[PDB]
């Protein structure tokens, strides 16, 4: 559910 | 749209089969004069409830919501400008909104203090006017496709971590890999010189892709  | 375009410069590049070159000489299809203005560099899926907030590499953010509206705060942290579905533009600040935003405000600052916070962003080591925002998003098993109103087209490989930020008004394509090395290459020339096994199966992935958005339009 979140970025790199 | 400019979608076409990337789309016609990508199944040329594929068509020439870039890693069976019997040399492939990569490196020499970099060209620093193509290095993107934007890119994506933190985003966070809410889309279950509120939608998808992200953060552009000059630190501005912003959310595309679930009614298909956007927010966008640019990087003074006080300017916003609201985009409605349509496409149309107003431009306020936090201080001083319509009461009718305070809702959408409350959750792009949300937003913003845990992408501030939390992530870590996307291309930092590389260095008011009009900014891009989120015109469409979707999300497969193995990456996030993020299309931004400039025609950039940026896809986030899950299972690797690495990134394509696709360009089509330079028809140029920034691949952001493992060691988070920023590489920015002239597709005509990736076409001239090839590439390595990797970097063409993620083209090959973003032709799908990008025909997955022209097919997909309003």
């Amino acid at each position: 559910l979140h970025s790199t | 749209c400019h979608l076409s375009d990337l789309l016609q410069q990508l199944t040329s590049v594929n068509a020439s089969k870039p890693s069976e070159r019997g040399l492939v000489r990569q490196e020499e299809a970099e060209d620093p004069a193509c290095i993107p203005i934007f890119w994506v560099s933190k985003w966070v899926d809410y889309s279950d409830k509120y939608g998808l907030g992200y953060q552009l590499c000059d630190n501005s953010v912003g959310v595309l919501f679930n009614d298909s509206t956007r927010l966008i705060l640019y990087n003074d942290g006080d300017s916003l400008q609201y985009i409605e579905r349509d496409g149309t533009e107003s431009y306020l600040t936090v201080s001083s909104h319509p009461n009718s935003l305070m809702k959408k405000i409350t959750l792009l600052n949300y937003f913003r203090n845990y992408m501030s916070e939390h992530l870590l962003k996307a291309g930092a080591n590389i260095t008011l006017a009009r900014l891009p925002y989120l015109r469409t998003w979707f999300r497969t098993r193995s990456a996030i496709i993020l299309h931004l109103s400039n025609g950039t087209v940026q896809i986030n490989f899950f299972q690797d971590h690495t990134k394509l930020i696709l360009c089509p008004l330079m028809a140029a394509v920034t691949y952001i890999n493992e060691k988070r090395d920023f590489q920015t290459y002239r597709l005509s020339l990736l076409e001239e010189y090839g590439c390595c096994k990797e970097l063409a199966s993620r083209l090959r992935y973003a032709r799908t892709m990008v025909d997955k958005l022209l097919s997909s339009r309003s």
